[PDB]
Order: C-alpha cells, then structure tokens, then sequence
DNA sequence: ATATATATATATATATATAT
DNA sequence: ATATATATATATATATATAT
C-alpha cells in the first residue's frame, strides 16, 4: 500500500494522508484511506518461545526485525541472556 | 542524450565550518598536551573533513607512535571530543595521524561528488560514486573492476541510499546501449521507483515468484553472450566491444555468428537479499551462485544487499566470489568480522559512513557515503522517462 | 622445430620509479631512523622487485630481529611508504630483509621470464614458467615433480593467464612427441582458442559426457602406461623412456610385451566447478585415481578451480593434490580453503599468486605472468603451421 | 637405519618394536628409507627365515622389489586388494597363534 | 536437511619475563 | 619496584566438514 502511493515510509504516507485531507477527499486505495497506527510487537521472555515453539516463529521474528521498519511495525524482545543459542 | 548533472540538488552550503583560528588553537592545545605526556610533536597541518578532521602531527626523532595510540584516550578528554583513534601510519608522509570526531557533524551531497572531476572523465560504462573521504576526495571506484559488490549493514546504517547512490552514479554516465540493470526488490518499495527508466530490461521484480525466472534469465544472458564470445576468440566483454568497434570503423562490421553491436554492462541489483533467501529459498540460491561463479566476461556485475552477510543468508560459494565489500556500520563486532574480516565496522558513525574494503588491501577506505533524497531520483527517474522509451525484453 | 620466442611481445619500457640513487638515498634515510630507535643497523644490499623491494640489511652484533621486528609501524611512516614488513631469515645468509612496496606495481610480460638461464638449462618435458619472484628472479617449476597442481581464486583475480602462461611453457618448449594435452574447459572461452595444435590429444572438451569420457579414457592410458612399464623392469616413465631410447639407439629396436618413446600427458580442467555441477558423480572416482597414482605413468592435473571446497573438490581428491597455488581470495576461511594458511587475502590481485611448493608450508608468493589474446593466437598459429591435429578419437 | 649425531650407526632389530610408522612430507627420505630397510632385511636373512608382503598404493614404487624369493604375494598396487591381503594376514596371525 | 566436532578470532583473567 | 610484552586457560561466535 505504500509503494502504490510513491511514499519510503509511514512518516511520509501518514503527512500524505494528512496533507489530501487537508485539500479534501484522502487517497482511494488500490475505500477511504486514513492514518496507518505503529504497530508494536512485545515478545517478553523470547527465550522460551523458542523452547516451547523454536523453529516455526524463528524466521517470522527474523523477517520482521529485518524487513519491518519502514512499514511501522516495531519489536521490543525481553530475554534474560541473548546467546546465539536463545537468539 | 545523457541527463544534466544539475538536476539533483545544488550543493549544500557550508555548516559552521571550524574557523582557522579554532583548527590553530586545538592544534596548540593537542602539542602542549603530548608535551605534558612526554612525547614531542609538532603539528604540521590540519585537514578538515564532513565528519572528522585530521590533525596531522608529526613525532620527533625517536618517538614510538605506541606511545601516542595508548595517549588515544587522554587526547580526546584533554580535549572536549568524545573520543579520538590514531592513524599510525599514513600512506604517503612521515605524519602520524589524530583524528578528531567534528561537533557539527554535516552531510555530504551527491552533486558535490558528480561534479568533481574525477567522475566527469572516468572512463568507464559502470562508476560508483560513493562519496567524500576522510580528507573530502571525492571516492569513486568503477564497478566493472571488482567485479561484484556486497553493500552490508544494519536497520538505519544507509544501505539503501547507498544503491541509490550507485544507481544515480550509472545513470549519469550510461545511456541505454551502455548499461542495463536488473533490479530485484523484496521490500517492494525501494528500487520500485525506478520502474519505466530505459535502462532496465524487465519490470522491478516486487512479487518474489519472479526473482527465479529474472535470475534464469540473467543465467541465459550470461551463456548466450558466453557463447557468442566464444565463437569470436574473446575472452571477455572489453575484447568483444573492442573487436566489433574495430569492424565498424574499418568499415566491415561483422556478422553474427544479422550485425553485431555492443553488449551492454548488466548490472544485477539485488537489495535485501536475507529476505529474498527467506522467501524463495534455494531457489535463487542456486542461480545467485551461478552469476557468481561466472558473468565477469560476460559482462553481468551483481550488487547484493544485506544485513550481516553470514552462511545463514549467503553461502560460502556466493560470498567468495564476491570481492569489494562494503560494510555500513553494523551492531556488534562479530558482525562486522563477516563484512570486512575485520571488526573495524562497528565505531561507524551510521546515517551513510562505511569502510569501502577494496580487494585485498587490509586497510578499508573510509568513505562518508553520499545523501540522495527522493526528490532527486524521482526527477531522475522522470528526466529518463522521457529520453528513452521503457524497454522491458518479452520472452523474460 | 620449437617456435621462436620472437612471436611473445617483448619487454616493455616503465617509468622505474626507484632509481638507484632513489634506491640509496632510502637505504640511508632506512639507516638513519633505525639509529634513531636504538638499533645499529648498516644495509649492504638492495633487491628491486616489481612489486617489492627487500632492503638487506646487516645488524651489528647484539641487535636481535625482534628489535627491528616491533619497528614497523614506525618506519612505514619513516620511509613514508605503506607498510614495512620485516623479513626474519634470508636463508643462507646473515641479514635481515626489509619489504618495501613500490609506488607502482610493474607489470610481468611473458616475454620476460623465459628469457632466463633457469628455463631455458630446464631438462624436463613440462616446466612451467609461473613468474616472477618478489626478488625479480624468475620461477621455473617442474610439473612433472610437483606433480599435480590446485590453482584456485576468486573471479577476476588471474587463474585462466596464469594457466595460459602454464600452456606456453609446454608449447615453447616441448614437441607432441614430448608432451600431449588434454583440455577440458566448461567456460568455453579459455581454453577452446588451442583448436586443433599437434599437441592435443581430444579435442577441446565443451560436452562434459565427453569431458567424463576423456577421464576415463585418461586412466585407461594410465593403466595401459603402468602395464607397459611393469612389463619392462624400469621404475617410472622417465626410466621407460630412457630405456627405450638406448635400446632403439643401441641397434636393438624393442617391441610391446615395435616401441616408441611415450609423451607426457598434462589434463588440464578449466574451473573445475561446473564440471562437478554437471557429470561430478561419474568423474569423482576417476579424478580421485588419477591424482592418487598418476605420477609415474605421466599423467597430470592443472585443477582450476574457483573454491576448492569440499562440495567441489571431495577431500579425497585434494588431499593426494599437494602443491597449490592461491589467487587472491577475498576473505581468509578462502586462503584456508586453497592454502591451509592466511597470505592469500593479501594479495594485490591481477596476476599475484602464493605458490605452495610440495614439501614445504611456507608459500613461496610469485607475481604472475601475463599472456595476452593476441600473444596466444600467434603460438598457436605459428605452432599449428608445423603439424597437424592428430586427435585420438576414440577418447570421447 | 643410517648414523646417530654421534657417527655411530643405529641398527634396531624390527621384531622388538614390534610395530614402525615411517612419516613425513615429500622430498625427504622416506622411500630411500623404505629401500635400507628392506635390504637389511636382505643382506642378513635367507628367504628360508623370512617373507614379506608389500602393499603400494601408488604403483610401480615398490615394484623395484620382483622377483624375490620371500614375496610372499606380489606387489599389491591397487585399493580393493589391500584388504583382501590384510584379512589373510589376520588369518595367517590367528593360525599361527593356534 | 539437520545435529556435532574442529579450527579461529576475540575478549577477559593470570602469571612470568623484560624495559625505565 | 613498576609499567608493558608474551604465553596460556576459558568462554562466545562463526564457517567448514562430517555424520544420522
Ligand atoms: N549519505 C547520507 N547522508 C546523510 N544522511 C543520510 C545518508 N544516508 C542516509 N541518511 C539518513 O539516514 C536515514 C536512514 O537511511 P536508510 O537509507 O533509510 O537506511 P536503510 O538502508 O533504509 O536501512 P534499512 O535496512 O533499509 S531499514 C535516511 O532516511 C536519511 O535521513
Ligand atoms: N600478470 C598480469 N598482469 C596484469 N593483469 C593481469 C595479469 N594476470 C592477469 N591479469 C588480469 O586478470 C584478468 C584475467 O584473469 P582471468 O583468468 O580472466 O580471471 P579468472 O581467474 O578466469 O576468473 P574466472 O572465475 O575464470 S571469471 C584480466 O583483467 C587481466 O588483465
Ligand atoms: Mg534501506
Ligand atoms: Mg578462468
């Protein structure tokens, strides 16, 4: 949704969502386009996460520190001693 | 023809510069200062940089330069700069180096690098401009000679306006019969505004079910080309373009084994790479290591991109094959052993810095990078729109 | 009947940067700042090489290396040259040497290195002519005493000249009667440009079923050699063949258990890699008995690879392939890959090689040479002029 | 087996070791080695008294040595043999225990 | 395909063994 | 006597190379 309106990241789309309002109608999507919230994913204990589930969440959680930065979506991992092993 | 330097942005006015007089008094003060610790010197000159300015001070007769690099610290708090790390060995002087990180920390403009003269008369389809130097040279290293690239860094070092960077560096050079690039975006939205350009031959791939077919069709470029040299005595794409130049301006051109022309350089600009290899899996793997292995003679140059290139994102056959890295600053020192082979990566000031490591010298070019905001490639990107058509090659 | 060493291109006019009042003034200012740290150092010699320059010199009495050793960093910028690097044992002698990079890196044509009294004294069917030394001396290897040999390096750092320069050392030197050639070449650029010369004995191989044929083929001739040679008394080939010629001399011509001199069979395989990736499981017994036994019978491998790797290279077949040689590899796990040492990541690129001679561990570095297209097409022409290509057919 | 530092030669009886491990890298000695030994074999022991069984991997090395009146099996030059020619001499050891 | 074993680089802590 | 220089042990992290 973000390369169909030209904008690098969710700052830029929330000021041209903010901006079209200003000067009338908002953006039409490919309904009515609004503000996008910043979505805050909270893994506490993300050593036993990977005890209890391990392999299946691992690359989702990769994917999303790697990727998910532009797009507002934000990872807070509470551990006790990060190591390769846990992360 | 080719798009005026001066459609990017002006350049940037100077930002509270250190006077002269301020440059002589730190110079003074670093002189009395190793003269508390028992060490004579004598500054010679002072270079001043976009990020750190370079005192150039010179020991006397005798001086051990280790006992200025364990004084690395009581320089930085005798002075009021947070930290200060020393060049022992400069390559061209006697001066030993005292690097001084600036309070106005200011930024580097890409027009300010074009412009240079280094650029307007560098001799090759591909340049990369990556940016200032320490010193303020402008650093520009063509592509064709390394002949692949490795751009490395974390979330927020400036890997991607480092390949915009080096995009806007091709484009300023190369019409469309001289480069023609392949970009591969599993964000979806970096590399997606250069859609329409002549110069690429098949759309951004964005949906990451057509990587796989834009790399077998880069495999099947690189074999008919490898082919086509091989029918002709040439052992790489510079012989080639020689050899059928030499037919047009003797008259006789020569016949394929229609008429012969050129051959572009393609460039395979391949960003986010962890993402792709954790969406498509091995297979692109396979055709990565491929292009690797081979498409040097053939003329087909790969720029990866990647946070923490490791065996758990590129294999050990892709990341051999692959000689100039260029690591922006990145999380831990561990981290920094897998760009560069050498943790030097991780005292990186983020926001565009990085250690071009040319290949095999153990000391990397520090180069400050080089800011292109959106505004210049989206008229870059306008500007080529329209001086040429959008060329997208069918059978892809 | 050999062709004349007039159809290389001859050596070239430079800018010899180091004069040798250049040379001496920096042996002196070398003297001067040793004294200036404590250490009574007298220099007595001079080697310019192309790349290097090693300073011999002679510490009074009572001056222990480690005391020049820990010196380094302090006379790089002395010297105001990149890096020194000390020498510890100059072997024979009792001076230190000090590694003093030039300005400019000479360039190492061809022409240059048979011109030498080592080569050209050589008694042997296949020497190869690797290049220079640091110290400018020429290197002239025996193949047939090494006897089998791993060239790997990335891409772009000078394997397929510094296997043409390995063929032109065969073809100046050897006649087909002396010396055979099997080439196996993937990429087919490097090695299909020696079509059709007296010396093949299948054509070069592009199909890589033929490519297994021709190994198979190149065994059968192996064990056939081992029979013929059994069935005589003599040792290996070299006895075979002076036996045979006494005996055909001596009035008594032999006949099989009439009999001819046998050549030497020299398997070039062009990077070896694809060869693998295509028909690997059918060639890896036959490889992995070549390189094991194929001594006596005369039968070698060039083995050009890219990255000698387990998946490329099984352990059985690299571990019988004692004598390699190191292309510039980007990181170090590489150089632990072709070498099982560092060195190899430091090296500055076209042509350089780390050359690792059988018995020892210590690489002996040698600057490669470089053949050019050009220079090549004219041997093989003037070389095809005075024969023809009498294959074997029934290899393939 | 050659000369100490001392000058003085260095002569050890086999069937005390009861078991040698020659080593080391090319160019040094070894096959030389191989071939004193084996004529110290030789020169002091008639075939009546002793044999042997030579087993190269690498052909024709040991193939100087044909014809020999206590060769018990000749030169055994190739891979899948070796084995078959060990297992026969863990047999020959197990009815020479008997 | 997915767990081990090895070698390496790097960082601390600890003594000895030389410079000043 | 006291600041460095060199070797060693322990723990982490990574890349290869083996085995199931
Ligand atoms: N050369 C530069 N000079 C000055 N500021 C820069 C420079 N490069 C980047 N920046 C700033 O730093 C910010 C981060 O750069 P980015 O290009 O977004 O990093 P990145 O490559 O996107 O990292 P990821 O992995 O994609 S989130 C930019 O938005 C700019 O504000
Ligand atoms: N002695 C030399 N002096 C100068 N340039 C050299 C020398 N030897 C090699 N080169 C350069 O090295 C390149 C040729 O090396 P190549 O053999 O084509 O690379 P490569 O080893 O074949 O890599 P791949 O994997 O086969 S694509 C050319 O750019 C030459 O100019
Ligand atoms: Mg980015
Ligand atoms: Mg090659």
């Amino acid at each position: 949704l973000m390369a169909a309106m030209g904008v690098r990241n969710l700052a830029g789309f929330n000021r041209k969502v903010k901006d079209a309002e200003e000067a009338g109608t908002p953006l039409t999507d490919p309904p009515q386009l609004s503000t996008l919230p910043t979505i805050v994913v909270v893994v506490d204990e993300f050593a036993d996460m990977m005890m209890i589930v391990g392999k299946k969440v691992e690359e989702l959680i990769a994917r999303i520190a790697q990727k998910a930065r532009a797009a507002g979506i934000h990872l807070i991992l509470a551990t006790q001693r990060p190591s390769v092993d846990v992360i | 023809t080719l798009p005026p330097l001066s459609l990017l942005d002006p350049a940037e006015v100077k930002q509270k510069s250190y006077s002269p007089e301020s440059l002589e008094a730190m110079s003074r003060l670093l002189e009395i200062k190793l003269k508390e610790f028992g060490v004579e010197v004598s500054v010679d000159s002072v270079h001043p940089g976009p990020v750190i300015t370079r005192f150039e001070i010179q020991p006397a007769a005798g001086v051990k330069v280790s006992r200025i690099s364990n004084l690395a610290k009581d320089l930085a708090r005798s002075l009021a700069v947070i930290s200060v790390r020393v060049v022992e060995v400069i390559p061209g002087k006697t001066t030993v180096g005292i690097e001084i990180p600036n309070e106005d920390r200011q930024m580097v403009r890409f027009s300010e690098v074009l412009s240079s003269p280094e650029y307007d008369e560098h001799k090759s389809t591909v340049p990369l401009a990556l940016g200032h130097d320490i010193g303020g040279r402008p650093i520009i290293t063509d592509l064709a000679k390394m002949p692949h690239l490795l751009v490395a860094g974390t979330t927020g070092s400036g890997k991607s306006v480092g390949v915009n960077a080096m995009l806007l560096s091709i484009l300023f050079k190369s019409t469309p019969s001289e480069a023609r690039l392949i970009m591969i975006d599993p964000k979806m939205l970096e590399l997606s505004i250069y859609e329409g350009i002549p110069h690429l031959l098949c759309p951004v791939v964005t949906d990451m079910k057509e990587a796989a077919n834009a790399l077998r069709w880069s495999v099947a470029e690189m074999e008919r080309r490898y082919r086509l040299m091989a029918a002709m005595g040439v052992r790489n794409l510079a012989g080639f373009n020689r050899k059928v130049k030499d037919a047009e301006e003797a008259g006789t051109p020569l016949t394929d084994p229609p008429q012969l022309s050129t051959l572009p350089t393609i460039v395979v600009v391949v960003d986010e790479f962890a993402d792709m290899m954790m969406i498509v899996g091995k297979k692109v793997e396979e055709l990565i290591a491929r292009i690797a292995q081979k498409a040097r003679a053939a003329g087909i140059h790969l720029i990866l991109a990647t946070q923490r290139p490791s065996v758990d994102v590129i294999t050990g056959l892709i990341k051999a094959n692959i000689p100039t890295r260029i690591a922006f600053q990145v999380s831990s020192k561990i981290d920094s052993r897998t760009i560069l082979d050498q943790g030097g990566a991780e005292q990186l000031l983020g926001h565009g810095d990085m250690l071009y490591l040319p290949p095999g010298t153990g000391l990397p070019i520090r180069v400050h990078g080089a800011f292109v905001s959106d505004d210049e490639v989206h008229r870059v990107v306008e500007a080529w729109k329209l001086r040429g058509a959008p060329d997208y090659i069918e059978d892809i």
